[PDB]
């Protein structure tokens, strides 16, 4: 009785938007999935970002690094803006390292074979003096939603090293989610619906496994009302 | 009577949460009473939450 | 009686003291949060008349 959809046309434009077409919708279909869907998207979708940085010389966030115009915090806020999507790692380990006059982008750290850096030009920091110094260790694992890193020190268990700047980590690699129903002609079949989503990313995440993962778990939440 | 003093020097972060009193500038007072997930907040048709 | 500084503090365990330095002070760069010890001071208090 009830016509099921499909994924057709998934037009990508810049790496971090897109606009995702799903075509043989019933009527108030288009929005009740639109919604739902946006708000799976926004909410709940896996992704990588930095979770703990140990940098060479400092003790903690709220120190000076001589050959540095950023402060210890206003490095780390930048690499909360590190987009790197890992592959077949959980949490992995990558190591920076730069010196001269000049500004350290992302495509200055070491490059494993399973992570890839989606903005190079990305500033992770500037450098004024001229052999002025600077390693650090950047730790990526994968996570959910927005884990603080106040929540990071209940379980411990000796994460004594002082050195370790732990960073709070927003994980989502959705930016920005925006849902159009506009009606749908198939030939045949007086009015259906064409569901267009429209999402912004980090450039991790591509746009079709997000909608697959993003209607899988709305699959499987409906298996408590499935039965009772 | 002191014999030495030992002065540690604590830098707290603190986030905002419901209690913080803030204001614009036409004495329009407020207390922040619930944060909100992003998917609840009111969005336009570009999908651009408030 | 005199006061002191030790890091020797009567009835906490070794975890307790594990922030401390060897002359009872914490060190710079660790984080803390409430109830853990700044500065480990002991105070003279005799013929407890228990």
């Amino acid at each position: 009785e009830f016509l099921k959809p499909r994924l057709v046309d998934i037009e990508q434009v810049s790496s971090t938007h897109a606009k995702v077409t799903l075509e043989p919708l019933e009527r108030g279909f288009g929005h009740t999935l639109g919604n739902a869907l946006r708000r799976i998207l926004l909410s709940s979708m896996p992704g990588c970002a930095v979770t703990e940085v140990e940098i060479d010389g400092v003790l903690h966030e709220y120190s000076t690094k001589e050959g540095v115009q950023e402060d210890i915090l206003e490095i780390l806020l930048n690499l909360k803006g590190l987009a790197v999507r890992v592959q077949g790692k959980d949490e992995v380990i990558l190591t920076l390292n730069k010196s001269g006059i000049g500004p350290v982008t992302a495509a200055d750290i070491t490059h494993d074979g399973d992570v890839e850096i989606v903005k190079p030009q990305h500033v992770i920091c500037h450098l004024t003096d001229e052999n002025a110094s600077i390693s650090m260790r950047i730790k990526v694992q994968r996570g959910r939603g927005y884990v603080p890193a106040s929540t990071r020190i209940h379980s411990e268990e000796d994460e004594r090293p002082i050195g370790r700047l732990l960073v709070d980590a927003c994980y989502s690699p959705v930016e920005r989610i925006a849902y159009n129903v506009e009606a749908a002609r198939v030939e045949q079949r007086t009015d259906l619906d064409k569901l267009v989503i429209e999402m912004e990313t980090n450039g991790t995440i591509d746009p079709e496994e997000a909608i697959r993962r993003a209607a899988t778990i709305l699959a499987e939440q409906l298996e408590a009302f499935v039965d009772l | 009577g002191v014999l030495k003093i030992v002065k540690v020097y604590l830098a707290v972060k603190r986030r905002i949460q419901p209690g913080d009193k803030m204001a614009g500038r036409h004495g329009n007072k407020g207390v922040i009473s619930k944060i909100n997930p992003i998917e609840d907040m009111p969005y336009d048709e570009n999908g651009t939450p408030v | 009686g005199p006061e002191e500084i030790t890091a020797d503090i009567p009835n906490v365990g070794e975890a307790a003291l594990s922030k401390l330095d060897e002359s009872g002070i914490v060190y710079i760069g660790a984080e803390v949060t409430g109830g853990d010890i700044l500065v480990g001071k002991v105070t003279p208090k005799g013929e407890t008349q228990l």
